[PDB]
């Protein structure tokens, strides 16, 4: 009777059930198949592994990671990560429990409507629904207007929302994200010269990043505190045993995002990148973004990323706007928070896409319901 | 070259240059290493915050010459 | 699960008149079922609609049903007694309206292409390029292929302010328009026609982004188009390069006043240009229509009998489907978004 | 750089503008003149209506142009 | 090392070439569940795939891709294949030629897919394609003459000259082993057994391999077996039940010869091979008479040998020499010819490489393997 | 679908008629509403309604070739293995029996729309002219569908006298296969061609009425039931419709000059249509192929009338419930197939 629901993320899949506060599971949404030497000898029907069992086997496996940039490149892929979510993940059987879904922003039209037929289709969901991820995690916030910025493994978007609607117009998308942080930890950190080069060593510069990592309120203070003091220094036990010392690259990491300059990214940050969308947006409604401003995704988890984002834009804005932004602090997870409460609801129950409704319209059934 | 740059923790960041380096460069060449701005920079060697444009030769400076690093803080 | 969805819509609070009619019938038409004991009803419905008597519709909404009550829900019925006296329109947010006039002029547009020749604008060609203004510049390329038509009829914005004068003197409406003269900006949108640019539309249905403009009400106007039509869209509240169009159409009909194929004509041109600008945005329809439909605009047509359809079309219910079903979830949103807050204010 | 802008009572307001002159800026230039504001103004050359963003240079606007004058009774 | 694989109505028969038996023989039947609940917990296992398949029935559904000869499904038939290469056979595609047999009068279309499957999906180096009655034909030593294969779902009749099955004359029938197990089961129904489920279709199998036989004229037979109890024998239930069997050992088979046991208006087994034989130039039928082998699973009862001779002198002139060839190993007929082909020195330059695959496309088939 | 399309494709009696009928089915939600396909159903549903079987099989399975890669191979397969072997039977040719008998509701209800029952007010005359003196008179006047139908069929009592002198040059009749033998009345509840036991659906029942047994001679060479194995046999071919073109010869002679003669003659030759199957003396085409001899078009010709015979443009609603007998009727053999060999394990 339950609902499930699943965040088809960027680089990790997060599912679970409506009335959980919680996505009961996480993993890594990626699907590998043997690469080499037909090690699928013994291995019966077991051509591919997914999930978990696909970073555990690496270098038996190429890994193609779909759903990279927030939207579905390979449905044959994804059907996978789909399967192995209901069925493996979540022991469920897909056709008793309806699904509700997440679409990035700006999802082609037509992609959303693969994902209407795979779920009624191959898993015969009796109900579904598909939604943006960024309006969901408005809803747990309590809010239906404001302004998301949904920052995750590859894709930043920044979606202003008014009256549950996406405004096209306004979703600004920055390609930057934390793998690429993950991906700078390790530069940075390499040029204190330790060495993080490995695929097995990106998975502790991603520990060391989220467990140590914070961004600063100034860069330019705060890089001063590290060389006029070793106060922020920090060790991490890396599990060889070395101990390791992390200090001014606590704060760089995640200074990439407000000034990425520091990836060789021409493009703005964060900071402008939600004024550039607010600024695409009616004067009139502009301002209640501001002063809603959610911060939903987990690279936005870092400490000190709201503290900093209003200092920033209350720079880039006039001098009497209430900016306001507002960091849950389970915002790891409030994509599908929100949408657990959304399924939940009551209302929502006749917002759903019935098999009948599939039936008589097809895959677009989607575009009326679920807008 | 091989100079060095103290900060006030005592700890070193050991530069290669060439004499003939800007110090605007050998500034920036402290960036790419630790990410500290050029603007925050000041170096201080031999009593003189070292201008920007003239090359390390022009204060004589020198193998293992080891220069000074105040971070200037401002903004806060 | 109508009985219960369409309850939860009725209760949304900004329930305009165009969607307790829209709403009303889906109810009706589901749970009735297609006899065509009442099929004469809803068409009827949907041509009324149409043409904006919206009152008259909710009446025979609400008498059909009275009719029909046992067939039907009380439930549903007693509601939608309930909430009707009270129902209003507001121009600036008739919502529901831009979508049905919205996609219905690309079926009006879609009908001109069968029906045309597109003689007639090879034709308005000569008729334009006489009543041209000289800073304008005349059309001497052959118009093959309607977009091109487009842009002729769209051309005809250049007479404006000039040639349009002396026709508009006699408009006992247009002294009525409430655009109002604050040039606020031109805003983004991604949503057709005259479909406002932050409103919710079908994902299919999603015109590229462009830059469309930000036009004000007055409403210190006194019997303004908007208050006296509160069941208009509101893009510009009047056009008067419809004087203009008059001006060439004027002539086209002097000029071809013998033709016999003439009404058929003008209702190709009359017709394309209102579907054309509730496409590109520019005006409603009753923005066009309300004002070729003065009197002394007629006098031209009726003169040289040109009786006109105003782009009344046989079939309507593509849009009035459509159309149901945005105001279905527009307004079970709306529950859901008081739900959803009542259960965050229901916290801490 | 002479152009002159006809009225329709067929009068000539001859402005004086260099080619970089944005045509919101010959628009106010005409508020000079003959006090009608700017917005009133729609301005037309080669069968187009100037807009204002763009620079006369881009119209291909030279030493006379004749551009035309409409100016817009929108009042009711 | 050739591996050669006999993609049979019923069984797969594969194996290495060089070896003179199929390593491994399964039934070609894939199952996906019914239910989904079967799914939950496992790993990417919508399809169980041969014995295990048969043996986990009812949890699923199964589907026969070569049913009748000619491949249905080329979703499941990858399935097939992979069972065989990797987890059967326990050898990586990738590094051994693939010789594949296809039936006889398979669409150029099918043809094409099987070279493009093998090539794309399992990365042959190489491949060859051959039609399953000459193999059979290759064991007995003959590159003339023609093939009665039988089998689980299709039995053809195969005229082959110098190498090549003559289109014009192959003929096919729709009776074979599946359907003898049915009709057994029927017949032994009769008697009072009670032979309905699938379970007992299995066991039925095995009182017709080991129990059934033709018999040469089955009037004599019948009135055998209602005056003696010579014919009578028993078998061993495994519900720890003893069942006699009698008549029904060679009404069984006879359906063959007089389909009309089973309802068929069919020509039987030996009016087949004349039909053949009849629509080929009469040069070479004299040959064919004389080079009639036997294929099959369902060729391999004991008499049909003798009886196939006494009904095809009947059919045919007085005069004419007959032979009717049948080897003892027949049931892996087909991929003992293969494992002879496979392993010829000389066939090392009619498999088809990759090279020419990519040169040419999936039809390349056409020119190289006929 | 694809189960209950292969079960029933299963049915030894399947006819060509049935397998154009269930194919299309199977096309028609498969393939769903594309309507890049719309052209092909609605073709083919007038082919066959022009009995043209053949035409229509082939662009069924070749339209499957070419969307195969949207539908199951079984099923083409079984369409495949089973078209080439699909014979017609005259003596029960069940589907387009309901196919014909519902089209000629949907033709008498076209014809009354579109007729002011003048035409019958005119021919009345033409027949008080031409009827052997046998015959009584109409000279009442027709203002209902009903009377006209009275009527026309009434042009039987000019049979055997007025009808021979054109019956001697027709080249079909002499090859007519109802069978002289007075077999007699059984009863049906079954309405027009259809057979008195055959099955119905319970809403298309008629009163219980007595109905003739006819039969056919298989000994007559060039027989209509050979010529045309598609058409059902009620009664061969119709020379009453000899007796029709009497009067209407004369009608067109009478009134060559009316300028709507194409529309007029065409409401008379279009219920004779409908009232010969909903009344169950004849089939379609055993009228129809009586009228298009070359000889009998001859007068139309002259009188540049061009008949439509009955062709209407929306004959849907009528193969859709002849999609769904066929459906049925096919799995209930199945059933009982089953069903038999349940019993047949029993005893
Ligand atoms: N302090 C932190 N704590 C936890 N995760 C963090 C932190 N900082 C960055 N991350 C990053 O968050 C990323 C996961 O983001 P998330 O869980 O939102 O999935 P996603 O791919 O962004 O899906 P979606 O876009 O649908 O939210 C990981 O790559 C992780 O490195
Ligand atoms: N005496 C017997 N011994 C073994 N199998 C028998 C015997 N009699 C009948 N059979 C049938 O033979 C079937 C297998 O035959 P076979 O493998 O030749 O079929 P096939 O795969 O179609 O072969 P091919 O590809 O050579 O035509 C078995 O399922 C069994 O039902």
């Amino acid at each position: 009777i339950a609902a499930l629901v699943i965040d088809n993320g960027s680089g990790m899949c997060k599912a679970g059930f409506a009335g959980d506060d919680a996505p009961r599971a996480v993993f890594p949404s990626i699907v590998g198949r043997p690469r080499h030497q037909g090690v699928m000898v013994g291995m019966g029907q077991k051509d591919s592994y997914v999930g978990d069992e696909a970073q555990s086997k690496r270098g038996i496996l190429t890994l193609k990671y779909p759903i990279e940039h927030g939207i579905v490149t390979n449905w044959d892929d994804m059907e996978k990560i789909w399967h192995h979510t209901f069925y493996n993940e979540l022991r469920v059987a897909p056709e008793e429990h309806p699904v509700l879904l997440t679409e990035a922003p700006l999802n082609p039209k037509a992609n959303r409507e693969k994902m209407t037929q795979i779920m009624f289709e191959t898993f015969n969901t009796p109900a579904m629904y598909v939604a943006i991820q960024a309006v969901l995690s408005l809803y747990a916030s309590g809010r239906t207007t404001g302004i998301v910025m949904d920052s995750g493994d590859g894709v930043t978007h920044t979606v202003p929302i008014y009256e549950g609607y996406a405004l096209p117009h306004a979703i600004l998308r920055l390609d930057l994200a934390g793998r690429d942080l993950t991906d700078y930890l390790m530069k940075i950190l390499t040029e204190r010269g330790y060495s993080f080069t490995t695929t097995a060593e990106r998975e502790i510069v991603r520990d060391i990043k989220e467990k140590l990592c914070y961004v600063a309120l100034d860069f330019e203070q705060e890089m001063a505190t590290a060389a006029s003091s070793s106060s922020l220094e920090k060790s991490y036990e890396l599990p060889d045993g070395q101990v390791i010392t992390i200090g001014n690259e606590r704060f760089r990491c995640p200074e990439a995002l407000f000034q990425p300059s520091f990836l060789g990214m021409e493009s703005c940050g964060i900071h402008e990148t939600t004024f550039n969308s607010i600024m695409k947006c009616d004067v009139d409604i502009r301002k209640d973004l501001y002063a809603n401003t959610v911060l939903s995704g987990g690279t936005t988890m870092y400490p000190g990323i709201a503290d900093r984002m209003q200092k920033e834009i209350t720079a880039l804005a006039p001098s009497t706007m209430k900016i306001k932004i507002i960091a849950p602090p389970e915002r790891k997870y409030s994509v599908w928070i929100g949408g657990s409460i959304l399924a939940s609801l009551s209302t929502f129950q006749q917002m759903w896409i019935s098999k009948q409704e599939y039936d008589e319209s097809g895959p677009s059934i989607v575009h009326r319901k679920c807008f | 070259m091989q100079i060095f740059v103290k900060t006030l923790t005592g700890k070193t960041i050991t530069l290669e240059v060439e004499p003939s380096d800007t110090i605007e460069n050998v500034k920036a060449k402290i960036q790419d290493k630790e990410g500290i701005p050029p603007d925050q920079q000041r170096l201080i060697f031999a009593g003189k915050q070292l201008e920007d444009g003239r090359t390390l030769s022009d204060y004589n400076i020198q193998k293992e010459s080891t220069l000074h690093l105040v971070l200037r803080l401002r903004g806060g | 699960k109508i009985e219960l969805s369409i309850s939860l819509s009725l209760d949304s609070p900004k329930l305009d008149e165009s969607d307790f009619i829209l709403l009303s019938v889906k109810y009706l038409e589901k749970s009735l079922g297609k006899k065509k004991e009442f099929s004469g009803f809803f068409e009827d419905i949907e041509k009324l609609y149409f043409k904006q008597n919206y009152k008259e519709a909710i009446e025979k909404i609400l008498d059909f049903c009275k009719k029909n009550e046992s067939l039907l829900s009380e439930q549903v019925v007693q509601r939608l007694a309930e909430v009707a006296p009270r129902l209003k329109s507001n121009p600036k947010d008739n919502e529901s309206r831009r979508l049905y006039e919205t996609l219905y002029a690309d079926h009006l547009e879609s009908v001109i292409k069968q029906e045309s020749d597109l003689s007639v604008f090879n034709e308005l060609r000569d008729s334009y390029n006489a009543v041209k203004p000289e800073y304008a510049v005349t059309h001497e390329t052959e118009i093959k292929t309607l977009d091109e038509a487009k842009q002729f009829i769209l051309s005809f914005v250049m007479l404006n302010d000039n040639v349009e004068l002396p026709l508009k003197a006699q408009s006992e409406r247009y002294p009525k328009k409430d655009r109002s003269r604050e040039e606020l900006g031109n805003t983004p949108s991604a949503n057709p026609g005259i479909m406002k640019p932050n409103s919710p539309n079908f994902t299919d249905n999603l015109v590229p982004v462009r830059d469309v403009p930000k036009i004000a009400i007055n409403e210190k106007v006194a019997g303004g188009y908007s208050k006296t039509k509160p069941t208009t869209p509101f893009v510009a509240s009047l056009s008067g390069t419809t004087y203009s169009l008059m001006v060439v159409l004027t002539d086209y009909i002097e000029k071809h006043k013998t033709d016999k194929d003439i009404e058929k004509k003008v209702n190709q041109i009359i017709n394309l240009w209102i579907s054309s600008y509730i496409k590109e945005g520019y005006h409603s329809y009753s923005e066009v229509v309300d004002v070729l439909t003065e009197p002394f605009l007629q006098s031209i047509f009726d003169k040289a009998n040109i009786k006109l359809n105003y782009g009344v079309l046989d079939d309507t219910h593509a849009e009035f489907r459509k159309a149901q079903d945005y105001v279905f979830g527009l307004t079970i949103q709306s529950a859901m978004h008081h739900e959803l807050q009542e259960r965050f204010k229901n916290k801490e």
